[PDB]
């Protein structure tokens, strides 16, 4: 139980540091490549209307 | 005496070996890696992220001798062979 | 008090034992793997945008396949890409799942831990290892004739070192499961060690050792499948 | 003491000795004492030169596309085209920062480091 | 004792893995290869 | 003669192993890696901000094979495995 | 004293040199040869593709030793030899 | 036989590798960065100053172990773990 | 106790030290030797031919004194000298 | 056998250990720095004076932690903890 | 206790350091002899047979020792000195 | 057992490490010393004699500190502390 | 049992260190010293004849530490000071 609450504070400094460090980047490159992928079909497509 | 003793004293000292021989190891080897990826960056800047690539490579490569020996450390101590 | 090894769960069958911690860790990472794979299959889009999870398993497969591409071509060998991504994904949700916290008291002293990862058993990394083993030597075999392949193998670079090649022909099995299990191993007997001081301590290094060891799996996966994908390349040359 | 000759394309711009050289090039900075070892190379597209001379105020020359050539005695330092500091003038080199070309930006980086603005 | 051995829970795992790749080479490779080729 | 004493022996002679492995280690790798780091911002004194990086990364591998292995020592010496 | 038991800790002390000198020659080697690759990667893009077939040749040549004394040490600690 | 006695012997063996790993990795990284140091003022004089920052931060990493690992040392010989 | 117990624990220490030192020594020196030629291989892609000629001479070296020293330690472990 | 017959072997051999690697540390670190030291005076003549305040850092900071090393040793050899 | 039974250990022990300490020696002067070797010819192939005077030397020296070794080591174990 | 017995063992032993110790460093700060000689020779052929200067303050740093451990050596041989 | 029978195992693990240390330090620092000359020729075919010199001091040097080690290791094995 006492290592139990130790390794359950462990594992919330390990999910505070993520989400403030980590996932912060991560989402910019998933949207990053998002934005990039959806300019490129809309360009395609304008294109076509070309 | 307790032959058993001397059994865990050996291994005692067969793990300290064991460990030794992989700090070394993977401590000199991650020096040098990292001394490779540094100048590289330093000199490359354009390449910083291109070298990453390697360097890790390199770095699970030289790590490996080392965590192997942990395993085996534990089993000489955790599970000395021909304990009996 | 450690108690390396012990495994728990542990039952027999057809005159065999059987470790059910490690199977039921290696079934919850492949009932992952398998939701995430038809939820992609429900979520590809050539179309539209895609969903992170198409972003996720197309990075994968664009590494894999620029490596194979690298290495021998995907025309030659494309049966590596599957491969290769499966063990990766494998191996990669196998060691990230220890990161949940799940170790506890075990009423004595001892540490226990629900889920451990599987790679941490001689059995999970030594099945991997010889699969990959028995794979790549078979398309070796196919790609060069069943006399030549070992002739290839034994001969090596320069013959002079026959002895020397044939150890690397048993060297690459070992080398890809052992580098895995200490690796992963470290992190089931770190932690434990971790246990022994008293929760208001056992916190930071806890926190930290399991930032570390998210590292270490990625990296340990990504070695693995890059292993692989060379091994597989250099057994179909020529 | 070495004899450092600053030598431009259109002209050679200046001569005299000097107690040391300091510029950039490519890899890094440099240092060159009066007897330093034969060198050749190119100083970034940047660079900086700064001649400090026996008796005299340091010479800080702003340098185009240049090149250094230590030889047995003479340090001598090519350029396309080289700016003495007192020619420098701060609002031009200033502006020339962040332009869209890439080798104005280089200059006015050059004259920015020649007058110590950085 | 001497965890280093292989057990039974080898062939399990392996059947467990099989099935994840026959998954991946059925359900996901292919597909992902034919978005990549059409983008 | 006490089981427990050679037990103990063995022990120390262990952990004192581990650490010459691990401060050997770690100061060579550290060395090697403050080297490339003093070399790069040597070339370029701007560089540093962007070696900090690579270095501190280097720096961090090579000394958790430290750190281990003092973690390993620590149970050497203070819980003994196999202490009868 | 049960003579198997200074066999058995004989042969745990050798095992331990043989992981331990393993571990140091593999790990510097590693390092080493991953030195050279990440700076042949950094001098020039294209060569990632083609260093790999030398730079893994010299990690197969570095860790084949390694492994034979891996080996070795199975011998020293599984089927001692002269166990008596 | 006194246990004390072999307890002793054991921890003065284990400070003795203490001190043998501290001074290698210590004085060789020590060298490595001073060389490091020495080619830098080599290159260009008057970079002296602006490179005690990173050369600093090398030698007290090193140095970091050195003391540790002496710390450790002075545990053994003087307050000996596990002793009887 | 049995004069062949305490001459076989000798052996077995003696052949791990012969086994480790043949092990770092063939380690590095092929660890350095791959570097060259990756290096080698590196600048100059036509020499990957010619290359490995030299590279490999100095593998015959490096390999061959390990080999030797593997040898002797068979004569240490399986045919232990002076065993009475 | 008297105690402190063993109590003083292990620290001759703890001293010899402590001896050994602050030498080797010693050694080697002295020859990097002069290494660097003899290049960088090929490389600039007149900053020989003004390459000797970091190499003397190097070799203080080196030297240094080699007398530490003689100084425990001589605890070690003449004046040993826990010697009775 | 039969003093030549701890008389041929020691000499076993010993021959076993002479063995590790010699290969470790041809094995990292071989693998540096090399790298300079290689790297020669990959820079300069015309000077290929020019190179080989001189590393015949180098290597020379190197596999002195080791040999030199072999017999002395020879001599520990075969004709152990001072044999009761 | 007589326990000078055991402490002129524990000193011979000693001894053996302070030489062991004193050679490598020595052998290595020499050879690296000498090869940074050797590469301001070839670089410059009239720079020999200013390099000379540095190179023997090298070499003084080195085998004094080997011919010091030679004396300790003598003094744990000959001159034993703590004989009685 | 006799003394002396330890007295000789304690100089034959000595000599054992003696020869191990000086055979590393010749090996290494031998060919590190080959390894400048050879580079050294390969830059300019003409210094050969000036490279010996220093390349023969270096030698002179690392080959005179090693036969001071031989020297002593036949002191300790064949006339062993403190010998009763």
């Amino acid at each position: 139980m006492s290592i139990f609450i130790g390794q359950l504070i462990g594992f919330a400094v390990i999910a505070f540091i993520i989400v403030k460090w980590v996932v912060p980047p991560v989402r910019t490159l998933m949207r990053n490549q998002q934005e990039a992928v959806r300019a490129a079909l809309a360009e395609s497509a304008e294109a076509a209307k070309k | 005496l307790d032959p058993n003793a001397i059994i865990t004293a050996g291994a005692l000292i067969g793990g300290g070996l064991i460990m030794g021989g992989g700090a070394i190891g993977a401590g000199i080897g991650d020096g040098i890696a990292g001394n490779a990826l540094i100048s590289g960056i330093a000199r490359q800047p354009e390449a910083q992220g291109r070298l990453f690539t390697p360097f890790f490579i390199t770095v699970g490569l030289v790590e490996a001798a080392y965590f192997i020996n942990l395993a085996f450390m534990a089993l000489f101590v955790f599970a000395t062979p021909g304990l009996q | 008090a450690i108690h390396v090894g012990h495994h728990t769960l542990v039952f027999e069958l057809f005159g065999m034992t059987f470790n059910g911690d490690t199977i039921l860790a290696t079934a919850v990472t492949a009932v992952i793997v398998i939701a995430l794979a038809f939820y992609l299959r429900a979520k590809v889009t050539s179309t539209g945008v895609p969903s992170g999870v198409q972003l996720f398993w197309e990075a994968l497969t664009i590494q894999m396949r620029q490596q194979i591409e690298g290495s021998i071509g995907m025309k030659i060998a494309p049966f590596v890409l599957p491969l290769s991504v499966t063990i990766f994904v494998f191996i990669l949700i196998s060691n990230w799942l220890a990161v949940l916290p799940l170790q506890y008291g075990g009423a004595d002293g001892a540490a226990a831990e629900l889920y451990k990862a599987p790679a941490s058993d001689i059995n999970f990394v030594l099945a991997l290892a010889l699969f990959v083993f028995v794979c790549y030597h078979a398309a070796g075999i196919w790609r060069r004739g069943i006399v030549g392949h070992p002739i290839k193998v034994v001969k090596g670079h320069v013959a002079f070192l026959a002895p020397i090649n044939i150890v690397e022909e048993l060297a690459k099995p070992i080398s890809l499961a052992l580098r895995l299990f200490g690796n992963i191993f470290a992190g089931g007997i770190l932690v434990a060690l971790i246990a022994m001081f008293p929760w208001y301590i056992q916190w930071f290094p806890n926190a930290v050792w399991k930032t570390f060891d998210l590292f270490v799996g990625l990296i340990q996966a990504f070695i693995f499948s890059l292993l692989t994908i060379l091994y597989f390349s250099q057994s179909m040359e020529l | 003491d070495l004899n450092v000759e600053i030598v431009a394309v259109e002209r050679e711009l200046w001569s005299g000795p000097a107690t040391f050289v300091f510029t950039r090039t490519t890899a890094g900075e440099i240092g060159i004492l009066p007897r330093h070892i034969p060198l050749v190379a190119q100083l970034v597209d940047d660079a900086m030169v700064r001649v400090e001379r026996e008796g005299e105020d340091d010479l800080r020359i702003a340098v185009d596309g240049g090149f250094l050539s230590v030889t047995e005695e003479t340090v001598r330092i090519l350029v396309e085209n080289a700016q003495f500091e007192s020619e420098i003038d701060a609002d031009a080199a200033k502006e020339d920062a962040a332009s869209d070309d890439e080798r104005t930006a280089a200059w006015g980086r050059a004259r920015l480091r020649a007058l110590g603005q950085i | 004792s001497n965890f280093l051995i292989p057990n039974g829970t080898f062939f399990a795992v392996l059947i467990i893995f099989l099935i994840v790749l026959g998954v991946i080479s059925k359900w996901v490779v292919p597909p992902i290869s034919k978005v990549l080729a059409e983008r």
